[PDB]
């Protein structure tokens, strides 16, 4: 159907610049406007501006002139948004959207995450968390990594029900998160339960078996 | 300079219940749009030009209003309607309201508290983190208190929370106390206390550095 494909996640150091893309497919691209929207961590939506297939037949939210530059490539039906001299205030997920015929943002991109930080790519230290009784709860502590995100699974996905993975928190410029899994006491330590943590950015993946003791 | 204020900030409704949220414009506006966003996903067009339903939106939804006040109503609340709803000015500067969080109401549920001592693996590397999970409870409201050898501790504590589990509609929370091997080895008793409405008495879980 009408689709907009946005570029992948970006990590950029303060003062640097980045250019995000939104490719349209399933339509005449130049017949509709492409809008850009910003959403900071845990906050609301902000309109940045729009472009109407003319690298500078644009309109911006005053706040974003001097931060964002919108351009378009009709030869590939792609909209671009360049953000300059980034600061931590620029860390957010950026969405592109088409201003449809009924005049509302009718089709949206999946969003591109931008993280502005001078932190270094660091793999997480993964620690097993062992317990006590009937439906038993076990855990996995994923500490000190950068950047987001990490993917946590239990028994390679065999255990999906009863799994809770908490949002990461940032401390000392590194992320930390935990995941818990609950199982019948007749399952563990009777059988093996392991947490698998993948961290794409550092190309690492670790398996930590939950063993008895505390 | 039109400001859009949405009310209420957060609200919960039982399944089959009628719900209405509002968006107030500091000044008059001709049309208002509404979007629905669920954690980890992009906003989806919901209502446009005040009362028109966007594609993919069930008939139980409706919109009304004019001038400075608009509303979005759900004739009968359903689990899948739990989300954040944003109103948006129809023309430049295309300003959005701060959003309203709609949650699905369910029967109260005390949390299942679990406390975990630092792993041997982390200890052998010189670190020490104590973790507590407060799982599957209902009314998001909950307070966690850590106690080391009886004394309450306020810092070095990081908390995180999950949204309503689309299965049981409960919330969960983790609390982590981080320390150096020495800070942890100096004390013996570690306690995680949860205070939830479903209990007049706080739920306590503990362990002794040595024994437990």
């Amino acid at each position: 159907g009408v689709k907009l494909q946005q570029s992948g996640p970006e990590v950029v150091k303060p003062g640097a610049s980045v250019k995000i893309s939104c490719k349209a497919s399933g339509y005449s691209f130049t017949n509709f406007y492409i809008h850009w929207v910003k959403q900071r961590p845990g906050q609301g939506l902000e309109w940045i501006g729009w472009i109407f297939h003319g690298s500078d037949n644009t309109e911006y939210n005053e706040k974003f002139k001097d931060k964002a530059t919108l351009t378009a490539d009709t030869s590939s039906s792609t909209a671009y948004m360049q953000l300059s001299s980034l600061t931590s205030e620029d860390s957010a997920v950026y969405f592109c959207a088409r201003w449809g015929p009924h005049w509302y943002f009718d089709v949206w991109g999946q969003g591109t995450t931008v993280t502005v930080s001078s932190a270094k790519t660091t793999p997480p230290s993964v620690y097993p968390l062992a317990p006590g009784n009937s439906m038993v709860t076990l855990g996995c502590l994923v500490k000190g990594y950068f950047p987001e995100p990490v993917t946590v699974t239990w028994n390679s996905g065999s255990l999906s029900s009863g799994v809770h993975t908490f949002p990461a928190v940032l401390q000392s410029d590194l992320y930390t998160l935990s995941s818990s899994v609950t199982v019948p006491s007749s399952t563990w330590p009777s059988e093996t339960v392991t947490c698998n943590v993948a961290h794409p950015a550092s190309s690492t993946k670790v398996d930590k078996k939950i063993a008895a003791a505390g | 300079d039109i400001v859009l204020t949405q009310s209420p900030d957060i609200t919960a409704a039982s399944l089959g219940q009628k719900v209405t949220i509002t968006c107030s414009a500091s000044s008059s506006v001709s049309y208002m749009h509404w979007y629905q966003q669920k954690s980890g996903t992009s906003p989806k067009p919901w209502i446009f030009e005040i009362s028109k339903l966007a594609s993919g939106v069930p008939a139980r939804f409706s919109g009304s209003g004019s001038g400075t006040s608009y509303s979005l109503t759900i004739s009968s609340m359903e689990a899948e309607d739990a989300a954040i709803y944003y109103c948006q000015q129809w023309n430049y500067p295309f300003t959005f309201g701060g959003g309203t969080k709609l949650e699905i109401k369910r029967a109260d549920a005390a949390p299942t508290v679990s406390i975990f001592p630092p792993s041997s693996e982390q200890l052998t590397s010189g670190g020490a983190s104590v973790v507590c999970f407060l799982n599957n409870f209902y009314p998001k409201d909950i307070n966690v208190k850590w106690k080391i050898d009886g004394s309450e501790r306020q810092n070095g504590v990081l908390n995180s929370w999950t949204d309503q589990d689309s299965k049981d509609s409960t919330y969960s929370m983790s609390s982590t106390l981080t320390l150096t091997k020495d800070e942890y080895e100096r004390h013996n008793s570690y306690t995680c206390e949860a205070t939830h409405k479903t209990s007049t008495s706080p739920i306590v879980k503990s362990f002794n550095r040595n024994e437990c």
